[PDB]
């Protein structure tokens, strides 16, 4: 189930500097260092907790259209 | 050279979706396997080449002991023995590819087809005879 | 890849020279190279002969080779041409049915706007081709506009008044305010915009949007965008409903509002209604009106210029929550009153090429008139609403066709809400007018209304007209009748009440002098729509195309709200006038 | 190769030699009849050559450029394929810290900054409304991430402080709405 | 190929076989006839044979000399470029300060690292964070390199502008840290 964890926090990376994320230094810098790190756990109980703070980032901004793209 | 440095960072990697779901269709990456993913894109921040040089920072200067130096380097070259070499002319050349950059100036005007054509034969054996003093 | 204009089969052939560069199937490609000047086939590559030096780039010369296209010349000995069997080889071929007459595409793809025939093909085409005519047009005017020279300050005589150099080898364009420049200032190596500039002459005139202290160097061009593409229609099909659908009516109306509940319940019986509204009805009445009648319903106020839809945002003002309404403009001086750029408000004010991508309970279309079938593609491929409403006069002026030379454009070729109701009639019909008195009123509706048109005011007495001729004379891009002036003059010494009136001329140069020699305000005719005056006074100038429109005649005169005096040479609209004749003093 | 002239030809010749081998008419007659007919397939071993290579150019080629307008097209529409793809392995990933957020950001509640891991920084997320402020916080604490939020101050839009208590339904519009919340993690 | 010569004897052999066999007039006649005819079937060989394959090497001669001229242009365009950028970068070098300090030299060669070191007119320090910044760029002027430089521009990594009040020691986490402040050597 790891392996879901870390697709998908490649997923998330790659749309985040998509999104010109990494036209701030720190916060890209902050990025990176979860991803990196996130791709080397070794247990499922700290890639998630990770996960979930680097997914704060995306839902801070708004320039992803949430509502829309749930459409379930 | 400018007046601004510049931070180059890296890319995150795609992701071939469909590729994974075909292998978790196939009873791969369970729990307790023997094979699991270990080899990824690693992304980097803005100072990351900056953070390289700092690892040339460990070359130290060393004196070698220069007797033992000689007699390894006189034993050392009988496994080149079997070889031949010298100088060749423009003429007998071998280029792999020319597509690739020319360095640091140069790689503003073209790639190293373009430094390659314009000279011709004589002006590059003349330039390699000027490297010789 | 894309849909076949003439087919909508699946497609990646475009026709090269043609402009828009639509799609067309392997047959549909194939005549229209075998039919027309155009011969350069583009397709994922350009079927251009990839050989050194080579400048073939007709299809029919094209063979394909190895991995790439040559000409007959440098063509490898193994190929089949490209253009070969009926039809060019490329994507989607199997996939093609062709069309039995490419007579009209080939009509709208080679014409060159300057015929009255090129915009009733694009009017009366099918819909598909309509949104093509309709994209070359535009890229057709947006490229004339480039053929203009360009004029450069050389001398600033004084405020107001300027004078120009212009670019040697290029035509200058006509000064009026339909051809609005923009300013650049000169910098160390690029240009930047100091606004948007309107030229008279004088020297000349400049009336520029925001006020500056331009000196030598800056230079005017006539600002070009970038054209579209267009995907969705002109108008959505029509679909007819047995109650009110996707709305609540307010159970309690007031009497200001009462005699459109009527129009109002039709509105949410059809999924599109046309409504004409004549001089002082209360189109801006009515459709702030839509609002009230429907409280909960999400209304979005869309107009071609940012004139009208600030003035629905001033009626909306007046009848409308503040909170509730919001003004969208583009990153020119607005509506500055509702909270700017809220797509998600309830009431969103926005003009055709900023409308946001969303969805409304009603959209309301004002000045219908001014509007092509470019800004009716353009926000139904923005807006998607339950109700349309189309709000608009065929006896009102178009929007003006810069290329067009030969023949007049007929109100059911404006457009295709223009072409329904000048042929179906309109869905609705207000048929009282406020504003002019009775004689005005009576004129324009025998002359253009069907008669339809009753007034509300009795008759004032101070509608007055007078055929002179007088002598025009030409300047550059328009006319003067200094004679027809002098009429007003000797008008004005008599009756000196006449002073508060306005002058109005389909001519601006007829303006220029008349303001200067009479001292009153000046409008012209085109620009007077939405407006209303005590009095004015009207100089036809000429017997011209221009000065006989008898949608511009109809918006002429009828910006006096009490009396009028009309110098006519025109002696056919003389005798349609109902007012008092006088003799020439 | 069966759609060409030159077959009948072909099938002329055949049936011709045919007729010759089942006769045994001569041995110069029949070798007229096999001159005409190996010269045949001289003619249509070669015009049957060509072109059955130039089928095979235009099935190849009709190839190469498929794979172009798909090429050029899917780099061309990276931004929302990313998107769509990134939310449908986050729904399929099915977890409750993850949907908390999901939901609280779909309809009201964003953070103001990264959601901090250790026990001890600050968190700050925006209420839009009080229907929101129902659902996460209760009273002196506030759930959200699948954590506990011990709440420090909560401040309106206009930067103006409010209390813990006031908050209710009948100054419902006596609050500025867009409330912002400070919080630590317990 | 058409109006190449040995088409006029094939046409005027065939058409000659054509009427004598019309004709239909013997064997012992024609022969001669079917014999000239399969002999300027030989010749349009071999003429016809001559020529095809000289248009392929006419072609390869054209393309060739193309692309040689085209590299011949490339060569002239590249040649301006370098000795251009050569003058324009010669006209920065502050000719005045550099002629002093190669005078005093024996010989009149100066090692490379000491030119920017004793000429150059501008300064830009990096700094990776607020400690390192205390002891080395600390207040509106510094002194580095035996001279006195004064501090005219700061930028953060997003090269946007940062006054000097900001920098102090709380602040420093609220900024992009590695700090470029470009000076002035000032006299
Ligand atoms: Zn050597
Ligand atoms: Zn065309
Ligand atoms: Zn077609
Ligand atoms: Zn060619």
């Amino acid at each position: 189930k790891m392996s879901d964890v870390k697709c998908t926090s490649v997923v998330l990376l790659s749309v985040l500097q998509q999104l010109r994320v990494e036209s701030s230094s720190k916060l890209w810098a902050q990025c990176v260092q979860l991803h990196n790190d996130i791709l080397l756990a070794k247990d499922t109980t700290e890639a998630f907790e990770k996960m979930v703070s680097l997914l704060s980032v995306l839902l801070s901004m708004q320039g992803a259209v949430d509502i829309n793209k749930l459409c379930e | 050279l400018t007046n601004n440095v510049a931070f180059q960072t890296v890319k995150p990697g795609n992701f071939n979706k469909d590729f994974y779901d075909f292998a978790v269709s196939k009873g791969f990456f369970k729990e307790g396997s023997s094979v699991e993913l270990k080899h990824f894109f690693f992304a980097q921040d803005g100072n990351a080449a900056i953070s390289d040089y700092d690892y040339y920072r460990y070359n130290l200067p060393t004196m070698c002991d220069i007797r033992q130096l000689l007699f390894v380097v006189e034993v050392v070259d009988k496994y080149f023995d079997c070889y031949d070499g010298g100088c060749i002319n423009a003429n007998q050349v071998i280029v792999n590819n020319l597509d690739k950059s020319a360095g640091f100036p140069f790689n503003k005007w073209g790639k190293a087809r373009l430094y390659y054509d314009s000279m011709s034969y004589e002006d590059q054996d003349a330039l390699f005879a000027y490297t010789k003093r | 890849v894309g849909a076949c204009v003439l087919c909508n089969s699946q497609t990646s052939l475009r026709c090269g020279a043609c402009i828009r560069r639509p799609f067309l199937c392997c047959k549909c490609c194939y005549d229209h190279v075998i039919s027309t000047s155009h011969k350069l086939v583009l397709s994922v590559n350009p079927y251009v002969c990839n050989a050194p030096g080579c400048d073939v780039t007709d299809v029919t010369q094209l063979y394909l080779g190895g991995m790439s296209y040559y000409c007959k010349s440098h063509k490898p000995p193994i190929s089949f041409p490209l253009c070969a069997n009926g039809q060019v080889f490329g994507l989607y071929k199997n996939t093609c049915v062709g069309s039995d007459n490419v007579t009209d595409f080939n009509a709208i793809a080679t014409c060159d706007w300057t015929n009255a025939g090129d915009y009733i093909l694009a009017n009366t085409c099918t819909e598909r081709l309509k949104l093509f005519a309709a994209e070359t047009l535009k890229a057709t005017e947006e490229t004339f506009k480039l053929s203009y020279g360009i004029a450069t300050v050389r001398e600033v005589l004084s405020d107001r008044e300027l004078h120009l150099s212009w670019e040697v080898g290029k035509p200058r364009p006509p000064l009026n305010r339909n051809y609005v420049f923009t300013g650049y200032r000169v910098t160390k190596n690029s240009k930047v915009q100091i606004g948007e500039y309107t030229f008279e002459k004088g020297a000349v005139v400049y009336r520029g949007t925001t006020t500056y202290k331009l000196n030598v160097g800056d230079y005017f061009v006539l600002t070009s965008h970038t054209v579209m593409p267009l995907s969705a229609p002109t108008l959505v099909p029509q679909e007819h409903y047995v109650r009110i659908t996707g709305l609540y009516p307010t159970l309690n109306i007031s009497d200001e509002f009462s005699s459109n509940v009527a129009n109002y319940q039709k509105v949410g019986m059809q999924k599109y209604s046309t409504l004409q509204g004549p001089p002082g009805t209360g189109k801006s009445h009515f459709a702030i009106g839509l609002a009230l009648y429907y409280p909960s319903a999400r209304i979005v106020y869309t107009a071609c210029s940012h004139a009208a839809v600030d003035a629905l945002c001033e009626k909306a003002l007046k009848y409308l929550p503040i909170d509730k309404c919001s003004r969208i403009i583009p990153a020119v001086e607005c509506f500055d009153k509702f909270k700017v750029n809220s797509t998600l408000e309830q009431y969103v004010f926005c003009t055709v090429n900023a409308l946001p991508e969303t969805t409304a309970d009603i959209v309301v279309f004002d000045e219908i008139s001014m509007a092509t079938n470019y800004d009716l593609s353009v926000v139904n491929a923005r807006l998607r609403a339950k109700h349309y409403v189309y709000i608009g006069d065929p006896a009102q002026l178009p929007a003006p066709r810069t290329l067009l030379t030969k023949g007049t454009l007929e109100p059911e070729y404006f457009n295709s809400v223009c072409r329904l109701m000048k042929t179906i009639g309109p869905d609705m019909f207000l048929g009282t007018c406020r504003r002019c008195p009775a004689e005005i009123v009576d004129t324009v509706s025998a002359l253009v209304y069907d008669n339809k048109l009753k007034a509300h005011k009795d008759k004032s007495a101070q509608c007055f007209k007078m055929f002179y001729k007088g002598v025009i004379t030409h300047d550059v891009s328009s006319a003067i009748n200094r004679p027809q002036i002098g009429v007003v003059r000797e008008f004005l010494t008599r009756n000196p009440a006449w002073r508060k009136a306005v002058f109005i001329s389909p001519y601006n140069s007829q303006n220029a002098v008349a303001s200067k020699i009479l001292g009153l305000p000046t409008q012209t005719v085109d620009s007077s729509q939405g407006s209303e005056y005590d009095y004015v006074i009207f100089t036809q100038t000429t017997e011209t195309a221009h000065s006989c429109n008898v949608n511009r005649f109809n918006v002429a005169i009828t910006r006096a709200k009490v009396g009028i005096l009309c110098i006519m040479s025109d002696r056919d609209l003389y005798d349609k006038l109902q007012f008092t004749s006088l003799e020439i003093p | 190769f069966s759609s060409l002239p030159s077959y009948a030809a072909f099938a002329t010749a055949q049936e011709a030699y045919e007729q010759a081998v089942a006769n045994g008419d001569s041995e110069v007659v029949l070798k007229k009849l096999k001159k005409s007919l190996n010269v045949a397939k001289s003619e249509f071993d070669r015009d049957a050559a060509m072109q059955r290579k130039l089928e095979k150019m235009a099935d190849q080629a009709m190839t190469q450029m498929y794979k172009q307008a798909r090429s050029e097209d899917k780099r061309a529409k990276v931004t929302s394929a990313m998107q769509t793809m990134l939310f449908t392995m986050l729904r399929k990933l099915d977890n409750d810290a993850l949907n908390n957020i999901i939901n609280n950001a779909r309809d009201g509640c964003v953070p103001l900054n990264i959601i901090p891991l250790t026990t001890a920084a600050k968190l700050m997320v925006v209420i839009p409304d009080y229907n929101t402020y129902k659902n996460t916080c209760d009273g002196t604490t506030f759930t959200y991430a699948s954590a506990l939020w011990e709440i420090q101050q909560v401040v309106d839009a206009d930067s103006k402080i409010v209390q813990l208590s006031e908050i209710s339904m009948d100054n419902s519009p006596n609050l500025a709405w867009p409330l912002i919340v400070t919080a630590l993690r317990a």
